RNA sequence: UUUAGAAGGAGAAGUCAUUUAAUAAGGCCACUGUUAAAAAGUGUACCGCCGGAUAGGCGG
């Protein structure tokens, strides 16, 4: 959670991220040529989780 | 009496580096935040000034990891230590996706407002101490200098918007336009430059600050690149400023 | 004040950067120092490991192609030159958020009651203690010669140490260089000062040519499993959380403490890796003193209060128990 | 306590650093030293291995080209000099990690015991035969003159030693510079000191121009083919963590000695590469052994002990899953 | 008011035995370095006296 200056006031965030963004984009990046990582930071137990 | 304050080889350390899908430079709505924080805390003291439009300036950068001899890049993490919640007992703790990077590079702050001087530098200089950039710490600077002149900035590639690249290639979803674009040019590089709104403003139970508005958002992704100093067109066309619309919290240039 | 705040989080007030190493000679320690890195290697062990009694009877005999890397100091060079550096923040101005008001009004009286009380003298004087007897050093420290620590605040040297004269499991109080040290810290924790920064240099005589032992990154792949030490701008080095792990070894105020005798880093349960159990899996945690300090008004006693606000001195995320 | 904790590992108590070589005159023995290099040398073979009949008719007479490394002395020099040095530790700071504290205090008692009983002499005095014999050359003992070796201590130049008359199946203990060394090994052993730094120098006549043998780069199937070896300081040089086998040879305390009558290096499951046959693969292993020495407190006759400490004194990963 | 706030990857190790790179050869022709200059900058600081103070001060 962020703070934004809208305008003169302030706004609270709750940023979220997009799942099915990311699996299609790590299967366009499968199928490419432009340097990318693979990050494997994560394990079955926690991703089942 | 307008100037504009530069902030000469900062050093930032284990700095954010992990968007959802972007890995590498930190997202440029941390630089407008930490510009923001420093406003807010020098108002809160007796200095009043303000700041409108920052230029990053890349000078050293160092992803936390290695090099494959392949290669690759493979990002290395801290050890866990404690989570709270369920299961914060054990000695061992879950893990996940994370990256950090170390980066050494300059500021230019649009400063404007009353008392513009080297004793505005000054009070820069002692309050920036108790800052962070990004999530990482400030260790080390050059000096602060105020700078009227393009002829003074120091030697360093500047980061711009290019949106224009990604909407002049072929494809019809912006997906295959940006994977194209990054393809016939290699200097573009995708950074994040704001929050879309996916729900309406309104209040929820449990968050940072009951009294503002809350709006859960998204990120936000376009294309930018680099360009030298010493071949920049104009000082004012490399500054990064807030842009608000409906729901379209952004970063831009103008 | 019926509970925690549903969002309250700190930040932590002593911020290490990443240590360099250098090697040099000792009589020439104060001049000229050059670099060291880290090399590859590979080796070739035998399966020694606990086999079941069916696949040790197949692979008894077989080699075990392995890789791994080391430090070492070179053949005419026997000191080993350690430099990193610390900032000091307010306690007071570093609770990043916190949802409620009169919780943190209560935080704030609580504090400052502890500042007119003690002082954050006892704290500060624990962390210059455990900077001059050198524990950062983990493994290196084991079969020196000689260790010299050296602190500087902004530009005033003051003199060396000898951290080989200092007990692992005593604190010492009597110490002039410590006293200024811990009290100038300690000015930093209350309020009264802005920001302090320190820089520390240590010199080690490990002997010539000799194993230096820098910090493993953690990392993952599926080809390789190797070991890979920390590079830091291309020489050897040291993690800032390892540092400061050895900084926060404190804790000598753990239930049952008369039946082990040696201090332990502070958290929240009072869990350390090395032992493998928890020293406060109960009403001693730090969750149950800050319940019995602020929302149940109760004078708690000073050991407590020097566990709590060492503990709000790390920093984290002490929130009220989020539910959906 | 029931078993072993599921976190245990020794750090090793011997540290060795990597030899570097020189090249020097045996008459100009303390005088000057040359630096030995390694050369580049391609080879063209004429397809010598065992080949199946099917393409053995075809493909017999092409040549083979590969690629490779060598380093020789050179013409007037003919004795090779090798330098390293040995950090000993005490042996009860070594415990890395253990998640337990009663196998701890029992760990600590045992090696007060043996402290008490035989006070880590005998392997100090094997360890420092180990050393004197000359079983860190390798290969380069072969064919050898004269084999001096000398051992210096802090600033106390010892005797120097004739190594060639040392045989690599007895231990001699009635030396007295083996002993002397060995008492202070010892005590450092024990605990009645922190450190020991010993440094070894020794020389090899070989011949004039001859080849010497460094140690050899492990290469796996990932960048290329060809023999590399081992450049310490651009210098050649041997691993460290060989010299540390040649000192480890110590173990005649193994079953089905008198039928073999070695020395074998310390190892878990007493594996020997030189033989090929393991010679405790059963309740005389150490995994074996240390449960009924800690857990099953139980009496082990000196050189169960003897054996158990030089595990020790080696280190490893002694873990335990659930 | 910063995808904010938090963090010990660690212990153990033998890479190795062999080797035929080898035969032959035409680097060739032609060419404008040119004009102008201050090594002087004091060119080297000596005989003596009051100083009993290696304090500090006079004469040619």
């Amino acid at each position: 959670q962020v703070f934004f200056p809208v305008g003169g006031s302030y706004h609270l965030l709750s940023i979220l991220p997009s799942t099915v963004l990311n699996y299609e984009v790590s299967d366009r990046l499968y199928r490419s040529k432009i340097p990318k990582i693979r990050l494997r930071l994560l394990s079955s137990n926690a991703a089942s989780t | 009496m307008k100037g504009y304050i530069l902030l000469e080889k900062v050093n930032i350390e284990n700095a954010n580096a992990f968007n959802n899908i972007i890995v590498g430079i930190p997202a440029i709505t941390s630089f407008l935040g930490f510009a923001r924080a420093l406003e807010r805390k020098l108002n809160a003291k007796e200095i009043a000034i303000r700041i409108n439009g920052v230029g990053l300036e890349f000078h050293e950068y160092e992803l936390k990891g290695y090099k494959n001899k392949r290669g690759q890049y493979v990002t290395s993490c801290p050890l866990p230590g404690s989570i709270p919640g369920q299961n914060e007992k054990k000695l061992d703790a879950h893990i996940m996706n994370q990256a950090y990077i170390d980066l050494n590079m300059s500021f230019l702050l649009e400063v404007e407002g009353p008392h513009v001087d080297m004793s505005t530098c000054k009070s820069i200089k002692s309050t920036m101490e108790t800052l962070r950039i990004a999530g990482g710490i400030i260790r080390n600077y050059k000096k602060i200098r105020l700078i009227d002149t393009l002829a003074d900035i120091p030697y360093g590639y500047f980061l711009t918007l290019r949106q224009d690249n990604l909407n002049d290639a072929a494809g019809d979803d912006m997906l295959d336009k940006m994977i194209h674009a990054l393809q016939q040019e290699d200097t573009l590089v995708p950074i994040a430059v704001g929050f879309k709104a996916l729900s309406e403003v309104g209040h929820v139970e449990g968050q940072r600050d009951p009294e503002k508005d809350h709006c859960f958002v998204e990120s936000i992704f376009s294309l930018g690149g680099f360009e030298c100093s010493k071949i920049l067109e104009d000082i004012n066309s490399c500054l990064w400023r807030y842009k608000t619309e409906e729901g379209l919290y952004l970063c831009t240039i103008i | 004040l019926k509970s925690r705040p549903e969002n309250l989080s700190f930040a932590r007030c002593l911020n290490t950067t990443e240590a360099k190493f250098w090697q040099t000679d000792f009589l020439k320690r104060h001049t000229f120092k050059l670099p060291l890195l880290i090399t590859d290697k590979a080796v070739l062990a035998s399966k020694g490991h606990e086999m079941p009694p069916d696949k040790l009877e197949k692979e008894i005999m077989d080699p075990n192609p392995q890789k791994s890397q080391s430090c070492t100091l070179s053949t005419e060079c026997d000191t080993l030159r350690i430099d990193f550096g610390i900032k000091v923040l307010p306690v007071k101005e570093s609770m990043y958020s916190c949802s409620d008001y009169n919780y943190r009004t209560a935080i704030y009286q609580k504090i400052d009651e502890y500042i007119a009380e003690d002082g954050f003298l006892t704290l500060a004087k624990r962390y210059v203690n455990n900077i001059a007897n050198a524990r950062f050093l983990w493994r290196n420290r084991k079969g020196a010669e000689i260790i010299e620590t050296i602190v500087t605040i902004e530009d005033k040297e003051y003199p060396s140490f000898n951290s080989k004269s200092f007990n692992l499991d005593t604190f010492v109080e009597d110490n002039a260089t410590i006293n200024e040290i811990a009290q100038q810290i300690a000015d930093t924790f209350a309020g009264k000062r802005e920001y302090l920064n320190i820089y520390v240099t240590c010199f080690v005589k490990i002997g010539c040519a000799m194993e230096v032992y820098p910090s493993q990154e953690m990392t993952f792949d599926d080809d390789d499993k190797g070991k890979k030490l920390f590079k830091f701008e291309g020489s050897a080095g040291m993690h800032s959380q390892k540092i400061n792990n050895a900084l926060r070894t404190i804790d000598t105020w753990y239930p049952d403490y008369t039946t082990y005798e040696f201090p332990i880093p502070v958290e929240n349960y009072g869990a350390a890796r090395s032992i493998g159990i928890p020293f406060r899996p109960d009403t001693k945690s730090f969750y149950k003193l800050i319940d019995r300090m602020i929302l149940k008004n109760e004078d708690l006693p000073i050991e407590d209060k020097h566990y709590v606000m060492a503990i709000l001195i790390r920093g984290g995320m002490f929130s009220k128990k989020q539910e959906k």
